[PDB]
């Protein structure tokens, strides 16, 4: 699985399941084939999207690059609201930079427009750990204040990660 | 600590280990550390202030010294908190 | 002393997305834009003084102008269908400039009202066959987020993590 | 992009009566605001102390129609006072944008037609002052159920009626 | 924000069908549609906590109203006559939708009051020279059952035993 | 669709007959009016829930008030007297119209309240010389049965041996 | 002393059902008071003519959930209606207290957590009205039986148990 | 001709004791305190006046409230514990005072509501996301007697021998 | 008229833009009308399946959630007619 390699078993009492998502990359941004689809969705929203703007006039107002804009923002909120990226806002989903201000007027005479997009994909659950300690009869309410305590401030300033990984 | 211990697996699923012993660091303000001036035989930080995680920690670095008991005291005392 | 020189009330450009198709448009007034906090009072016991609990956002109602003009007949006609689909929304972007005529000089990103609602669509202000002011078109907008998203500055952004 | 057709006026529409099955030959002079309202109620997600506001129940507001009250206005006002008395009756309101700079409007478009309307308030003198030197205004209150339009090349409130 | 926009109040249609007879009638208002459950206190004897025990099912009473106009003569006679036969019983549908204006958009099924009998009908709420108020014609009735089937949503799929 | 207008609160006229005596007297208010069926609660056995059997058919009273006007010391006296003959009855009729200041359009029949019994007459509901309300003459009504004769409607028809 | 942390708002909740073996990611954005409460006998000690009172018969009280009612509220519904068939399924609330702005919910401590709740009422629609504006309301009655805390630091419910 | 301006109603500052434990938050709001009389009618004979016979006295329930703050689960925890111990009494203190802001100024002892059991904790009075109220702990509490040791002046003196 | 308004049923138009001098001149006005009549239920067909025990909730919310969707993208009536 490390090695790009989606196995599919024969698991009891469930069937015929794959039980990897994983793609070929060795970047590990593109680690899982879910975030290459939900790049892939965008993308090619996206293009279809444009395809009407091809080939239309760049009247003396521009108006045009502020529509594109307008359109690739409709465009990704939907995508927002269906659901492919992380975040609790679209602020926090996506990005997008479209206007003239990005548009260079030696490339719009020969027909270029550039758009600029940033996007935060939606990440999945591969292994799930569970850590659980098996308390004394009593003392179950003090130690779980505890390790709890101790658990939420590592997180919280961010020492949780620090510590070697076991095997 | 606590968190890494589903890194280095590769198969997806779910896995069970034991809760650990958690260390929870301390926030940087004033009055939260105590400085010991001693000696080590071996000057591994010879006049240069290092921060010391535990009882274990200080005995691997300086190895013999006869401040280990007040170490020890130390850390029994404080129990995670502040910093020697 | 005084170098950058501030924004004039006329330095916004105003723009409507209404449902899935871009409105070419634009608005030549715009109410305020405002983050309310309805507040709560409470007393902590060991004083008389009145405390104020801030809760419950909202971001007011937002009423658009224009002049009413040939060509706004699909602005009203989809300014009357924005509610009927629940999916559909109103979006409106602003977008701060440093205009002299037709020379508007923008800077920053355009902040952007999202998922705003028509509460209110008026054609004609007022019909007075004897009057000489424009027609204007209104309409009101209840918006539920605002943020900014089209420039080097951010001209808003709502807490959230990191 | 630029100013190539200018705006309307206040002073660009033109506003007609149908009473019942009277077709009012009499033009008024000033109609008040023409609006589609939409009564809001407040909700919330669970997921944020924000408020959404709900659009419905929606409600078309009272138009006020005046004009000069002048001879003739007879048989408009005791049209007006006796729309109402017939359950079937209605006032139906015809406003035809132009462009007239004198008498010669130039009409573009379909006529605005405000549909079903009840007389709320009928005025024939707005007040008396032997010293006023005021037109004396006749007025009149509609409340009315829709509105549409069907006179011309242009329909300025298609409703998305049409599914 | 917000995706899918919640109902409103106003975003149902309501129908009867009464007896052996369907009527087009459509009813403004209408009271909540609940299941309640009758409950019970008792104990299991280790604590001193009441527990809550539930049994005897119980759908409310739902009051209906709408604007009392010609035509509903029949609905009168109807909705007075119905109880005096003991198969027939009345059946409420109502559909959920997003209404403009006459927009309705429904989707999923309707939600369905059956084997409703009627416990009050009331033509005229009250009567009044000087009132403006529309006339209320109400009608009160006891369902025995609530179901769906109408659609693709299904949102009272009452437990049933499946094997 | 809106064509025939629905009938108004003020869209009725009320008169009575109280006994062998056929009152002019309009009155301008009355109350709900309904047949209520009381209700006992059952079950067939087969489930646990809880099943409505109508019964015991009651019209509930009926509050008539006008306001008091010189000539009414007759009527006072007649709904004094009426309830001391056992043979005497109060009628009361419903007439529904589409009032338009004295004008009126009556459609179908009236409802008819057949053989009612006085339970209260208020011929003054308060004093108070400061006061500047109308003096309210109020009757009470227990009616025993409803039908409708008088025009081409009938909307009572209770069920009968067809 | 001096107010350093601002104390929680009625907003300051976010709430969440556990129906049966179902996890429901819908949230509520309404619930009614928590308490503890006790049932009170009066008695005397003999040599005073003061009336004591004597706790026993714990009961946590009815709570009362609402949302706007939605589409996905279907299973919902479903869930609810069909959770007391069951005597082994329950319902559990969970409240976690926070600091939210607007999407930016800051929680701090565990979670206040009905247990073994039985649904007792059930009301998808709280009302039908075609003129309003109001959203529809969904709401439900639950009878818990417990209350816990489990989640961060903060326990905000404990009951007294042995040393 | 009056000189010192009465008590207010936000005159006075509420702290508990519950059990053992000596709770430092202070409490915003409080129900009132009487010490109310049960009655019995009676005549005695030569009239037909019926007299009022005083018994069974009684100190009605006192429901004090406060806003809803971190720190409180501590306070959540001790009244919803207190009641388990048959020892264990929560006792009221209420200080008369004349504050301008932080400036209290006490005057007299202190009312102490003596031996009161808990009826009641509302740690939430309700929740609403679109609500801008304070959330509200609640609390009611039984006296059993009513007393004031503290300061100079006292303010509950019962009839004693 | 086939419609739930006047804008689905009926359209007007008779103003002067559609008038011409000369034939004013002689006399005419002409007229455009639109309307959408109203149609009748001439044949109904009945679609009823047979269902097995326990199945029919979700052989109804399948097939009910096909035959919508279909309608509603128009592709109902994409296909060959059977006698």
């Amino acid at each position: 699985n490390p090695e790009g390699v989606n196995c599919i078993l024969n698991k009891e009492n469930y069937g015929i399941v794959v039980w990897g998502a994983r793609t070929l990359s060795a970047d590990p941004n593109i680690v899982f084939i879910s975030t290459r689809i939900i790049l892939n969705i965008v993308i090619n929203t996206l293009n279809r999207g444009y395809d009407f703007d091809i080939f239309n006039s760049v009247g003396g107002t521009a108006t045009v690059l502020d529509n594109i804009q307008r359109k690739t923002n409709t465009l990704l909120t939907t995508l927002y609201q269906a659901g492919l990226f992380y975040g609790q806002t679209t602020s926090e989903a996506f990005s997008v930079l479209g206007d003239a201000s990005v548009q260079v007027p030696s490339l719009l005479q020969q027909g270029l427009v550039n758009m600029f997009i940033w996007v935060v994909p939606s990440t999945i659950i591969e292994r799930l750990i569970i850590n659980i300690k098996q308390t004394a009869i009593g003392d179950l309410e003090a130690t779980v204040a505890l390790d709890t305590a101790a658990l939420q401030s590592s997180v919280e300033e961010g020492t949780a990660t620090e510590g070697t990984a076991p095997v | 600590t606590n968190f890494l211990n589903g890194v280095n697996i590769g198969t997806p699923g779910a896995y069970a280990f034991y809760q650990t012993t958690q260390s929870r660091p301390i926030n940087v303000e004033p009055f939260r550390t105590c400085y010991m001036v001693g000696f080590a035989s071996n000057g591994v930080n010879k006049n240069v202030p290092t921060r010391i995680s535990n009882l274990t920690d200080f005995t691997n670095v300086y190895g013999t010294s006869a401040s280990t008991n007040s170490v020890d005291l130390f850390f029994k005392n404080s129990q995670g908190f502040g910093n020697l | 002393a005084v170098s950058k020189r501030p924004f004039s009330i006329n330095s916004f450009a105003v723009n409507l997305n209404i449902g899935n198709f871009v409105d070419a448009r634009y608005w030549s007034k715009c109410s305020k834009i405002e983050k309310t906090y309805n507040t709560g009072e409470y007393s902590d016991g060991q004083s008389n003084i009145i405390y104020t609990l801030p809760g419950a956002i909202k971001y007011p109602e937002v009423v658009l102008s224009k002049a009413f003009s040939p060509g706004d007949e699909e602005l009203i006609n989809r300014l009357i269908a924005v509610n009927s689909d629940p999916i559909a929304w109103v979006t409106v972007f602003i977008q701060p400039m440093y205009r002299d005529g037709y020379y508007n000089v923008p800077q920053g990103g355009k902040i952007i009202l999202e998922f705003c609602t028509v509460a209110r669509a008026t054609p004609i202000n007022e019909i007075d066959t004897i009057g000489s002011n424009a027609a204007m078109f209104e309409c009101a907008l209840n918006p539920s987020r605002i943020r900014s998203d089209g420039g080097n500055i951010n001209w808003w952004s709502e807490p959230a993590a990191q």
